[PDB]
RNA sequence: ACUUGAAUUACUGGGAAGUAACUAGAAUAUGUAGUGUAGCGGUGAAAUGCUUAGAUAUUACAUGGAAUACCAAUUGCGAAGGCAGGUUACUACCAGUUUAUUGACGCUGAUGGACGAAAGCGUGGGGAGCGAACAGGAUUAGAUACCCUGGUAGUCCACGCCGUAAACGAUGGAUACUAGCUGUUGGGCGCAAGUUCAGUGGCUAAGCGAAAGUGAUAAGUAUCCCACCUGGGGAGUACGAACGCAAGUUUGAAACUCAAAGGAAUUGACGGGGGCCCGCACAAGCGGUGGAACAUGUGGUUUAAUUCGAUGAUACGCGA
């Protein structure tokens, strides 16, 4: 009986002029601080310049996109868009467990394509079991 | 030891809690059997189209490498899976030529057992 | 019996709908349990009365 | 009518029945 | 004295109407033989149970018991209980009609006789399935139950015994009158329409009824006969008697206690009844509390006093 949705339109960022970076830093924000989140993301993607650009980050963001979730524990597809919010949430949630020094340092999990693919593998292994529904 | 001449049947006996597929020669000698509970589906999912399909495909490409090409499937009993027990045999090699249903119905023979509350 | 001669999905759907039409998908769920005449004779006087009042 | 009136006549006929059963084989 | 009531006879029919004897198929169970390997069965999920000593599954044959899918139903028959696969024999009953026949031979019916669901009892067989009691598994705080796996009596047959039911249409049997509409069963008259008897359902007018309802198959208006009722509990109890192998059946009080029990309908309330909707109510996401130290509030314990009040949602950083 919510009867509506608005999807909350967004606005792109100056660097990389991309619309996914804005969603990523929005999920990265804490206590309503966007500037420091952008700073941390930029330091992280520049630290990732060891090995290309944010292309490798956005492709690593694909390996954490599940195709079916269990929610009598019935499996079902999630949505064509909630996939890139579960992927971002899982990446950001499991990048805060790395025992590195800084946030930009422990965010170096895009090259681990490492606690991010494990979640998708467990989801697929738990969804392929309850396939008779 | 049993002759596997290329004319046979597939007895699909289903019920309210399981299903059993048996590919059999044209003389009654069973060649290869399979069951939903046999295919690691122990629980309330034995009576499901996916379980029936897996149980059928288990024995399909087992009796296939024996000399069986044409089947005269006999279906018996109620329950789900009668569809995707012939679907995933005709879609897995061996070809079906009949869908004869031989579900037994008594003509007021015996007393049904004590309607359950 | 329900012998049906013979794509495969078309013939399978034909067989399934013939099986649902011949009145058996609900004939065995009635024989799974025991219905004594004292209860099988009221489902007629409560059905005929409904069909009559629906006229 | 109401069932409360027909009630208690099951208990009055069950207690007597159980008493007569428990008083059998007495001699 | 008469035929209109009643009964008999003649012709057309009618049915799961009875008793006895034969016979058929599907299905379940068991056994033998062939094939074949790891499960089968069960539940809201599990376990007990059967299985590598070859189960479940499939084919062929054999054995045995009970009940008769479709037809099949507000159908039909029977006084009621009740009666359902098919065939025969021995009976019984009913309806219509051109007959012929006797002439009130009729209705009801206390004592009484007969029949009388299921369960139960005795003797002798049979026993496939189901299954009281009972044994395990499961749920629960407990489960002597619901659920699951087995299972004795019984259910069946041949002689008997008891005579009880929500044995209900909760409406005794007759006869005669009083509006219609609409199906259906078996007859008659009909080339069809349709009409008239005998049964079986629904709507409804008048009329009855406290109302629900009934309403030509009356709970409508009359007459005859039988049974029963007189506040609730005690109580269908106590005592005596009759019947029965027994279980039990029939008849049937009193002392004592209360001012109430009871039927129909109305408004609200409620339901682990149904239908349609709403709310950060739930589903998703974020941040918390409950963990640690500090501040106030309150309960509790002490004090000469620890001022008073709210101590669920609607009190507890409240009056202040």
């Amino acid at each position: 009986r919510k009867r509506a949705a608005k999807k909350r339109p967004l606005l792109p960022d100056p660097r990389f002029n991309d619309q996914l970076v804005t969603r990523f830093v929005n999920n990265l924000m804490w206590d309503g601080k966007k500037s420091t989140a952008f700073k941390v993301f930029y330091d992280a993607i520049d630290i990732i310049e060891t090995k290309t650009s944010l292309e490798i980050w956005k492709d690593a963001l694909t390996n954490v996109m599940p195709h079916v979730e269990v929610r009598f524990q019935i499996p079902m597809q999630i949505r064509p868009d909630r996939k890139i919010s579960m992927a971002m949430k899982w990446l950001i949630l499991y990048a805060r467990r790395r025992n590195e020094k800084s946030m930009a340092q422990r965010l170096a999990s895009e090259c681990l394509a490492g606690a991010a693919v494990k979640k998708r593998m467990d989801t697929h292994k738990m969804a392929e079991a309850n396939k008779a529904f | 030891k049993v002759i596997v001449e290329s004319t046979g049947e597939a007895h699909i006996s289903s019920t309210f809690n399981n299903i059993i597929i048996s590919l059999t020669n044209k003389k009654g000698e069973v060649i290869a059997w399979s069951s939903a509970g046999k295919m690691g589906f122990r629980g309330s999912k034995k009576n499901t189209p996916y379980a029936a399909q897996m149980a059928a495909e288990d024995c399909s490409k087992v009796a296939l490498e024996a000399g069986l090409k044409k089947v005269k499937v006999y279906v018996k009993g109620p329950g789900n899976g009668r569809e995707s027990a012939i679907r995933s045999i005709h879609n897995g090699g061996i070809e079906v030529t009949e869908i004869i249903d031989v579900t037994p119905m008594p003509h007021n023979g015996c007393r049904p057992p004590k309607r359950r509350r | 019996m329900l012998i049906i001669p013979i794509n495969i999905d078309r013939a399978l759907k034909r067989y399934k709908r013939k099986f649902d039409k011949t009145g058996t998908v609900r004939q065995l769920r009635a024989r799974t349990a025991f219905i004594k005449p004292s209860v099988v004779k009221r489902a007629q006087i409560q059905k005929a009365a409904y069909i009559q009042t629906l006229k | 009518p109401s069932g409360k009136k027909r009630k208690r006549h099951k208990v009055a006929t069950h207690k007597r029945k159980k008493r007569a059963r428990a008083n059998r084989h007495k001699k």
